[PDB]
């Protein structure tokens, strides 16, 4: 039978935010010197992969989401 | 899917609100999502079942209610004299939903009509209680026995020497049961 | 059972009885003796319990059986 | 069927083959002549099928075969 | 509200300090909490109800000593029978009418002989064959019966004394308010 | 204990004594004479607008039945589901009746339901061990299990049905148990066999015996004839003398 | 049944699965389910009260207090 | 086959040109089907014994002469089918129209009259 | 504000929508089902009581005119008239096109009676919507390809299909003026029987009985008889 | 000439795939390739059951998947067939009645109201004024009962496991009724034809008083953790949702009817007992799903309760089974002093009472849908033929046609909106 998509798109989405995060702690252990400078770098970085996550926000990658009037109108017009 | 006749009075549901004509303030609305405001209230009501009474009985120490109609197992009854009630009218055997009453029955020796045989194959019964409406002598009874599991189902095949044993066990309660009931029947 | 109802029924029956009812009932229960089966079970009433836990039953046998 | 057993929990599957009085369970020891007696009294055959392979900490090979199968064919 | 107060609900009170302490910290103080009362519930046990102050009732028609025949009271046995009628029943009923409405007079003789007319063309033809032949005049008069238009077939309430469809409507106030997706009908 | 003190005793509450109690004696059936004018031009109406397929109609106190001809299934069942005046959109039930005496053994019984017209009507046709009857199924998707039961419990057969299969019982049975002449306890009993480690299949014996109490039947008839119930509107005009 | 780890207990509740009980004289019934599988244990009524079944469970754990497991390997 | 798998909607045999035709197209599905029904019934039979046995039971209505007959001992051969392709029948119910394996066996007649006469009637 | 009832809202019976013109749908139905009875002979009580079933709400539903509607219909017949060919069931199919995204009208002729049935593009989200939602049947074939499989590719459909903006030659049709939702109202307090879209669901049921009611031949005598001892059950006397 | 004519097959039987008509073309609303639209999925099959819950005992559904929906789902029934119909034709009708308390095994007193009822009509008798209230007391007594199983059991399956404990302890107090009027928790037989077998005890009007002014409250806290409840919402709305037309045309009866909109019950339709003389309202739905459905049975909770108020207030006096010994057993004390009453208590119990001959469809309002029984009477002491109509037996045919594109943790939803009671389905 044919696997779901989706079993993939949990391990992949995972593994580059987990990985993203990751390089994230260095920053929150090192703050005091990083200062102004290394804030908007982190800043930076923060936003490059935030976008990355509102394209899969905007295309359902997860396949979590997407889970009537008539057209035919008739006109009375009367003898011939 | 509506009755004939003129469809009931405002049947047809209002037209749909859009979502700015709800009445709803954002405040209202938005708060409700963030702070789980109504899960947060069932919440709630459980701790107030934590501080309440438990419904628990401690069984076998204390025992549920049962009413004198109460349908345990079966029992055959005598007379103040001693002599069996039963004469073998058959009526039980008769009566029965499940065919679980087997009787055979010819003169006693004295000349009196009485039952040979009384088997009740306790897993045919249903304890529909019909074999002791039907007697006309009060000699077939249910006591309020429930307890009596068997190892067995050999063990479940009473003969007359069970039932009667049992009746001369259950007597006191089998009279009081009785006498609480007998108006009603 | 709760504190308050444990602690008056300790303050009647006593350590070793408590203990006891530990070991059977499970319960610190305290009522009036209302009489003996003959078969040596004895038999308690108290009208202030919860519903359908004013009469119970302490057994006269370690292997005891309804 | 009369059927002698030694253990409780090993019998039971064959009580699902008969009907009710049909098989009837009668605890039993090579060494008890009594429980052997009163298992062969109302028999019609009886069947010897005891039998181990190997010695135990009870029971020597001639214990078994000989010392059950005498005290089993003296009450046939 | 919907809630009575909790003084009149047959159920164990809190008492003293912890009432206060309960109508303080609980969503609604008129809740009960579902034990019963000793005192008053299944008290008497039915086994100690007096077995001498119940009555078993007779009704004095058919209970009485004095006047009732068994037979005026004998609805078993005064049960309806199935009325049935085939094709050939209905070509001698539109052909010659009925009891309550005859199509001739059948005076006397010479009508005796029409209402074997009736019944031995039932038999020969059915009603697919009578309405063939009369003509399309005898198709208007099957509903000329009813009025000119077919029937409609019978409710099965009578709460307003005839048999009816029954009128569901919205009952006055919804026990859900507009609020849910769930309307109240009487 | 706390009691609620503004709720009292219900039972310390004396009770106002009842002395002679008098029951009008009713008749059941005298409530359905209203409507029985109209059941029975009702199905007047129906066997003249489908002469070929309605043989005859019935009506017991607020019950219509139509007796129709196999053939005329579809159609008769169409008129009644999409009339505007038989707004009979609702199978409740279908099921079989055997009788042994007839040559068509089995009466095929459809009981259905007007929410439009709060009205009820009966039809029924028959059938045979061998001569089959049209599937309702193109009409009403919830007949289909209902003619899988007739067929798996009288052995009829519904032409045209999706899928008559048995749904009630065991897989390789044989037989059909509402037929009057199968037995009540079947044929076949099962057991688990210890030799074949299976269940296997056997004929069937039993410890006891089956009672059959029907010999105490009362030598005597005991509901009579009864009474006939029809409008004047549908008994043929008596001939006046003279 | 032939799923469950050792040690096994069934329990039978009920007429119905005692022996029949209502539906015993039928074409669709096993008359008892110890035509399939061994019991130990019959709880009667129809239904069994709960404190029936109680009782029964009372009487199958006496059963196993009862149990020799290792008394029994002993004497052989 | 819109509702299960092996599904046919009930049909009528117009003629019996018609009906020796589904005959023989049910004849053909069984004993094809004969080595998928020995391998998920595990039957203890080589497919053989299963393809002639098969074979009996068609044997069994070979001289029917009535056409309304035929349709439904089809229609039984279908639902048959049906509930044997489908895992639906068990193994107990399947092994069990071999009609030998029995503890009296496929010997459960009398042979003649002196053999039943000495048994009690088998 | 509810002066007209919302199209393809809930009506309180659940998957029945409002109908988009009742009047019309409900007239058209009636005469439909009037043409297709002459096909049974007069003498059947089955046509009979049709017939003035049909007849009887054929009046009320013609008892209510829509408010403009002479105004409109004036109009409809000139537009009908000077560009006939547009409207055309033998020329535009039974659908009025295939432009799917475009509109499509046809005039039907039904018992002495004019209709138009207009099927109209689906209203869809533009952010959803590809190409105006112009029918995708996939790229077009490319490459070295045969005379056969480029015809059974659509290819001569470029001769024959228009832009959906190209409206030159063409006119566009005026929807018929609807009811008010009193005037629904009014309508249903008459016809008596529920709602109106609950009527047309009726009403198309006595549109589908008559065929079968003319392929059984209802009226024709009985086929097969009660052999005797049929319907005879247990009855005393 | 069936079956003569049917030997040659000179006549075939007309099926409704020849009367089917091509659809008006005008008015009417809605290939290989190298492409992969062509390609195939292939779909695999799943074995849903035994579940949990007591009231899905013996369910074996086969759902076929495609990825996570559904399919196709063919429920195997017949699992729980003991044969009632046919042994009912070798019992008395007295005899017979036990059989209905065990249909729908958790609304005991309104199945066997049911098989009174078509007794009662074929027998021609009016029952006294006090078993009538008697029954519509203890119909809507069990109606709560049902629905305390029903609701509690569908929220346990959906993963709510606490309310079914505390109306499980509301089920605990009202089977005290039952065995007061009775002698069974379970299987009453009380409700029989020519009324109820016994008078009600004496101090049990006060004791369902006692028992009633409590019961919203109990309603209320139950309604404290699902209604309003965002995750309980979001797994029952827009799941199992059927059209108004389609509920109709598959056999749809009860809550699975009135929860698409339609408004309609047979207790204000064809009123039964004393049901005409009580006001109560009827809970119609909207949306067709689960959520109606469960707001449509808890309002029916409210509605019960409002009876059994009612029906303690107009408790008539009188006798509570029919007064005529020909049909309903004389009292024990008659029997044992006047000779006429031993007679008719002897013939009572081993022949029966006489049916006069006939048929009758009777129906009440059961807990779970319409329920209903067809008798056919031979004018003899035993039923000539017993068929049960269930309300759940309908539903789950439909059961295909709506969870057909759904999820499977969507289809354990649909079946407790569903009131499934094995022992009804199969009879
Ligand atoms: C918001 C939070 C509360 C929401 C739930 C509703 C609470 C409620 O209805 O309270 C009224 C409710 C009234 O109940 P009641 O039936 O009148 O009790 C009368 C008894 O005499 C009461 O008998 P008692 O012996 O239980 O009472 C004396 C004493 C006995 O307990 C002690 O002295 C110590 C117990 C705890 C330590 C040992 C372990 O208990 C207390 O005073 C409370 C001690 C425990 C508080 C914390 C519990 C864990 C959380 O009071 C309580 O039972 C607890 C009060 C609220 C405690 C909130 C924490
Ligand atoms: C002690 C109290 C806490 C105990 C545990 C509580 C666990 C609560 C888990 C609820 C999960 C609900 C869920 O799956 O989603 C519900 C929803 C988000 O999903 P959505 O599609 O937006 O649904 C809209 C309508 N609910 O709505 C949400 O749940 C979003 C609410 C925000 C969550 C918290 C964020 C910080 C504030
Ligand atoms: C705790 C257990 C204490 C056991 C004490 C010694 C008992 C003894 O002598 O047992 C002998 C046993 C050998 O096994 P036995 O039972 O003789 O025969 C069966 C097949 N070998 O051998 C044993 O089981 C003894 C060793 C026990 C631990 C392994
Ligand atoms: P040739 O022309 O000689 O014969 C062809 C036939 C047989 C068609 C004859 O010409 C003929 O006309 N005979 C009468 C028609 C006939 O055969 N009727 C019955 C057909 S259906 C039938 O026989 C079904 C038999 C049983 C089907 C199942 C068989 C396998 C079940 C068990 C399998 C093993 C366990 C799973
Ligand atoms: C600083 C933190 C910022 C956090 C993220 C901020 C918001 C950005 C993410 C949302 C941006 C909009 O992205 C939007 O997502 C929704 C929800 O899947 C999509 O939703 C739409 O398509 C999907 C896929 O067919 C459907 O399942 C869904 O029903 C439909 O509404 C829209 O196609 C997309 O336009
Ligand atoms: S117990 Fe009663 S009914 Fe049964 S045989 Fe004896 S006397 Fe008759
Ligand atoms: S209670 Fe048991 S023994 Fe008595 S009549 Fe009923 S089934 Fe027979
Ligand atoms: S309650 Fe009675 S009928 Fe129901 S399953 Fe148990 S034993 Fe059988």
């Amino acid at each position: 039978s044919p696997f779901n998509i989706s079993f993939f798109i949990y391990g992949l989405v995972f593994l580059l935010l987990d990985l993203e995060i990751l390089l994230l702690y260095p920053f929150a252990v090192s703050e005091y010197v990083n200062s102004a400078y290394g804030l908007a770098a982190a800043l930076i970085f923060i936003g490059i992969i935030t976008i990355g996550f509102v394209y899969e926000l905007g295309h359902d990658a997860l396949k979590v989401h997407s889970r009537l009037k008539s057209s035919v109108v008739i006109s009375y017009l009367g003898n011939i | 899917a509506t009755p004939a006749g003129p469809p009931p009075k405002n049947f047809r549901l209002p037209p749909p609100k859009n979502w700015d004509e709800e009445s709803e303030s954002t405040i209202d609305k938005v708060g409700k999502y963030f702070l789980m405001t109504e899960m947060l209230r069932g919440m709630y009501v459980l701790l107030e079942q934590f501080f309440r009474p438990p419904y628990t009985i401690y069984y076998p120490f204390e025992k549920g209610p049962i009413s004198p109609r109460f349908r345990g197992e079966h029992a055959l009854r005598r007379y103040p004299s001693g002599e069996e009630r039963c004469i073998a009218c058959k009526l039980c055997e008769a009566v029965c939903p499940a065919q679980a009453i087997t009787i055979e029955a010819e003169e006693r020796a004295d000349g009196s009509r009485r039952t040979t045989r009384y088997d009740i194959d306790m897993t045919k019964c249903i304890y529909c209680g019909f074999c002791q409406e039907s007697c006309p002598v009060d000699a077939i009874v249910e006591s309020p026995n429930a307890e009596y599991a068997t190892e067995t189902r050999e063990e479940l095949l009473y003969n007359k020497e069970k039932l009667l044993a049992n009746g001369d066990k259950w007597e006191p309660e089998l009279a009081a049961a009785i006498r609480a009931d007998a108006p009603y029947r | 059972s709760y504190p308050t109802r444990t602690l008056a029924n300790l303050r009647k029956i006593g350590l070793k009885e408590y203990f006891r009812q530990l070991l059977y009932i499970g319960d610190t229960k305290y009522g009036e003796l209302v009489g003996v089966d003959k078969f040596g079970n004895k038999f308690y009433e108290n009208k202030e319990e919860l519903p359908l836990r004013t009469r119970w039953v302490d057994y006269a046998k370690h292997d005891y059986d309804a | 069927v009369i059927v002698p057993y030694r253990e409780e929990m090993a019998k039971r599957h064959l009580k699902v083959s008969g009907d009710l009085g049909r098989v009837i369970f009668m605890e039993f020891d090579l060494r008890n002549t009594q429980s052997i007696e009163e298992s062969v009294r109302h028999s019609d055959v009886v069947y010897n099928l005891i039998g181990r392979d190997y010695p135990t900490k009870n029971f020597s090979l001639a214990d078994v075969h000989i010392e059950g199968t005498e005290r089993i064919v003296e009450a046939v | 509200s919907n809630a009575v107060s909790i003084t009149k609900k047959y159920t164990v009170q809190s008492t003293g300090i912890w009432e206060r302490i309960r109508r303080a910290l609980v969503i609604d103080p008129n809740r009960s909490n579902g034990v019963p009362l000793n005192p008053y519930n299944r008290n008497p046990s039915p086994g100690d109800n007096p077995p001498l102050e119940y009555t078993d009732p007779v009704t004095i028609p058919a209970g009485d000593i004095a006047d009732n025949p068994y037979w005026k009271r004998d609805f078993r046995r005064n049960y309806p029978r199935p009325s049935v009628i085939a094709q050939a029943q209905q070509v001698a009923l539109l052909s010659v009418g009925s009891a309550a409405q005859p199509r001739v007079e059948l005076i006397g003789e010479e009508g005796t002989k029409a209402l074997v007319a009736a019944e031995e063309e039932g038999k020969e033809k059915g009603v697919a064959k009578y309405l063939e032949e009369k003509g399309a005049e005898e198709a208007k008069r099957v509903l000329a019966l009813t009025g000119g238009l077919p029937p409609t077939p019978s409710g099965q309430t009578m709460v307003t004394g005839q048999w009816d469809v029954h009128k569901y409507g919205l009952a006055e106030e919804q026990s859900y308010g507009g609020s849910y997706p769930c309307r109240s009908f009487v | 204990v706390a009691l609620p003190k503004d709720a009292p005793n219900p039972r310390a509450i004396p009770r106002e004594p009842v002395g002679e109690i008098k029951q009008a004696l009713v008749n059941p059936a005298d409530k359905y004479q209203s409507k029985a004018d109209n059941l029975h031009k009702y199905g007047a109406w129906l066997m003249s607008c489908l002469p070929k397929y309605i043989q005859q109609f019935s009506v017991w106190k607020d019950e219509l039945t139509i007796y129709i001809c196999p053939t005329g299934v579809i159609p008769v069942f169409s008129f009644l589901k999409y009339n505007t005046n038989a707004e009979f959109t609702q199978v409740s039930d279908i099921t079989a009746v055997d009788f042994p005496t007839r040559e068509m053994r089995f009466e095929i019984v459809y009981n259905l339901l007007s929410v439009r017209h709060n009205a009820r009507i009966r039809v029924k046709t028959y059938a045979d061990e061998v001569t089959p009857v049209p599937s309702i199924t193109s009409l009403y998707m919830g007949a289909n299990w209902y003619e899988r039961e007739v067929y798996d419990m009288f052995g009829v057969l519904f032409v045209g049905h999706p899928d008559l299969r048995r749904i009630m019982t065991d897989y390789g049975f044989e037989g059909h148990p509402l037929r009057k002449d199968f037995p009540l306890t079947g044929y076949t009993e099962i057991r688990y066999d210890e030799e074949k480690k299976r269940i296997v299949v056997e004929p069937l014996e039993l410890t006891q015996a089956f009672r059959n109490f029907e010999g105490g039947s009362s030598a005597w008839d005991q509901v009579g004839p009864g009474i006939d119930r029809t409008p004047d509107t549908f008994k043929l005009p008596t001939p006046k003398p003279e | 049944y032939d799923q469950m780890p050792d040690p096994r207990w069934v329990i039978s509740m009920g007429s119905c699965a005692n022996g029949g009980g209502y539906y015993h004289y039928s074409y669709s019934v096993v008359r008892g389910c110890d035509r399939i599988v061994p019991v130990d244990v019959y709880v009667p009524g129809c239904p069994p009260t709960s404190e029936a079944l109680m009782y029964g469970i009372f009487q199958l754990q006496r059963k196993m207090r009862n149990t020799k497991i290792t008394r029994m390997w002993y004497r052989k | 086959v819109q509702p299960t798998k092996f599904a046919v909607t009930v049909r009528q045999s117009r003629n019996w040109a018609d009906a020796k035709q589904r005959v023989i197209a049910a004849y053909r599905a069984w004993i094809r089907a004969a080595p998928e029904i020995q391998t998920m019934y595990s039957i203890p039979f080589p497919v053989s014994h299963i393809r002639t046995r098969i074979r009996q039971e068609f044997e069994r209505h070979r001289y029917v002469n009535k056409l309304n007959v035929v349709d439904v001992l089809l229609q039984q051969s279908n639902a048959d089918f049906q509930e044997t392709m489908n895992f639906w029948r068990q193994q107990s119910h399947v092994m069990a129209f071999f009609k030998e394996e029995h503890f009296r066996g496929e010997k459960r007649l009398p042979s003649n009259f002196i053999t039943g006469f000495l048994e009690g009637r088998n | 504000k509810g002066k007209f009832l919302v199209p393809g809202a809930p009506t309180g019976l659940t998957g029945l929508g409002t109908h988009p013109s009742p009047r019309s749908a409900l007239l058209y139905l009636y005469h439909s089902t009037l043409e297709k009875l002459k096909q049974i002979p007069e003498h059947s009580v089955y046509r009979q009581s049709v017939e003035a079933v049909t007849r009887h709400r054929l009046a009320l539903v013609e008892s209510v005119v829509p408010e403009g509607y002479d105004a409109w219909v004036e109009r409809a017949k000139k537009l009908l008239e000077e560009h006939a060919d547009q409207f055309d069931p033998t020329k535009v199919g039974p659908e009025g096109g295939e432009e799917v995204q475009g509109a499509r009208a046809v005039k039907v002729e039904r018992d002495g009676r004019v209709f138009v049935v207009s099927r109209l593009p689906k209203e869809e989200d533009e952010r959803v919507l590809e190409w105006d939602g112009e029918v995708d049947e996939g790229p077009e074939l490319e490459g070295s390809r045969t005379l056969e499989e480029k015809i059974e590719g659509g290819l001569e459909k470029i001769f024959t299909r228009r832009d959906v903006k190209d409206t030159v030659g063409r006119v566009e049709w005026e929807p018929e003026p609807q009811l008010t939702a009193e005037q629904v109202a009014e309508l249903e307090n008459k016809i008596g029987a529920g709602l109106i879209e609950e009527v047309i669901q009726v009403a198309e049921g006595e549109l589908k009985l008559v065929d079968t009611m003319v392929k059984a031949r209802v009226w024709e005598p009985l086929e097969e008889q009660p052999r005797p001892g049929q319907w005879e059950y247990f009855e005393r006397k | 000439a069936e079956p003569q004519d049917g030997f040659q097959g000179t006549r075939l039987i007309p099926t409704g795939a020849d009367f089917q008509s091509p659809p008006d073309p005008f008015i009417d609303e809605g290939v290989d390739e190298d492409s992969v639209e062509g390609r195939k999925v292939r779909h695999y099959t799943v074995n849903f059951g035994p579940q949990h819950p007591a009231a899905h005992g013996v369910l074996r559904l086969i759902l076929e998947l495609n990825g996570e929906e559904i399919v196709r789902a063919d429920p195997h029934v017949g699992l729980l067939h003991r044969g009632t119909e046919k042994l009912c034709e070798y019992k008395t009708y007295m005899q017979a009645l036990p059989y209905f308390d065990r249909l729908d095994y958790v609304s005991m007193m309104t199945n066997e109201q049911v098989f009174s009822l078509a007794v009662e009509k074929l027998l021609n008798i009016e029952i006294p004024p006090r078993a009538k209230f008697i029954r519509t007391m203890f119909g809507e007594i069990t109606r709560i009962l049902n629905h305390l199983m029903s609701v509690l059991s569908h929220a346990m399956d959906v993963g709510a496991l606490t309310p079914f404990l505390w109306g499980f302890e509301e089920r605990e107090k009202l089977m005290e009724f039952y065995e007061r009027v009775s002698g069974a928790r379970l299987h009453a037989a009380y409700v029989r034809p020519g009324g109820v077998h016994q008078d009600i005890p004496v101090g049990l009007l006060d004791d369902i008083y006692q028992w009633a002014t409590q019961f919203g409250d109990r309603i209320d806290e139950t309604e404290e953790m699902l209604t309003d409840n965002r995750i309980w919402i979001n797994r029952l709305k827009g799941v199992g949702v059927v059209s108004a037309a389609d509920a109709l045309n598959l056999s749809f009866t009860g809550v699975m009817l009135r929860g698409s909109g339609v408004p309609w019950d047979v207790r204000k339709s064809s009123p039964y007992d004393a049901y005409d003389q009580v006001e109560f309202d009827v809970p119609v739905g909207i949306n067709g799903d689960c959520y109606d459905r469960y707001l449509c049975r808890m309002e029916e909770f409210r509605q019960s309760l409002r009876i059994i108020h009612q029906c303690l207030n107009k408790m008539p006096a009188g006798p509570v089974r029919y007064e005529d010994y020909k049909i309903t057993p004389p009292p024990r004390a008659a029997m044992k002093e006047n000779m006429e009453a031993l007679i008719h208590h002897f013939l009572l119990f081993t022949k029966g009472y006489a049916v006069p001959p006939g048929d009758t469809y009777t129906a009440i309002e059961a807990p779970k849908g319409e329920m209903g029984v067809y008798v056919v009477s031979d004018g003899s002491e035993r039923p000539y033929r017993v068929h049960i109509r269930a309300p759940g037996f309908a539903h789950l045919s439909g059961f295909d046609h709506i969870t057909r594109g759904h999820l499977l943790a969507d289809a354990v939803a649909v079946i407790g909106t569903m009131d499934l009671v094995f022992g009804e389905v199969d009879r």
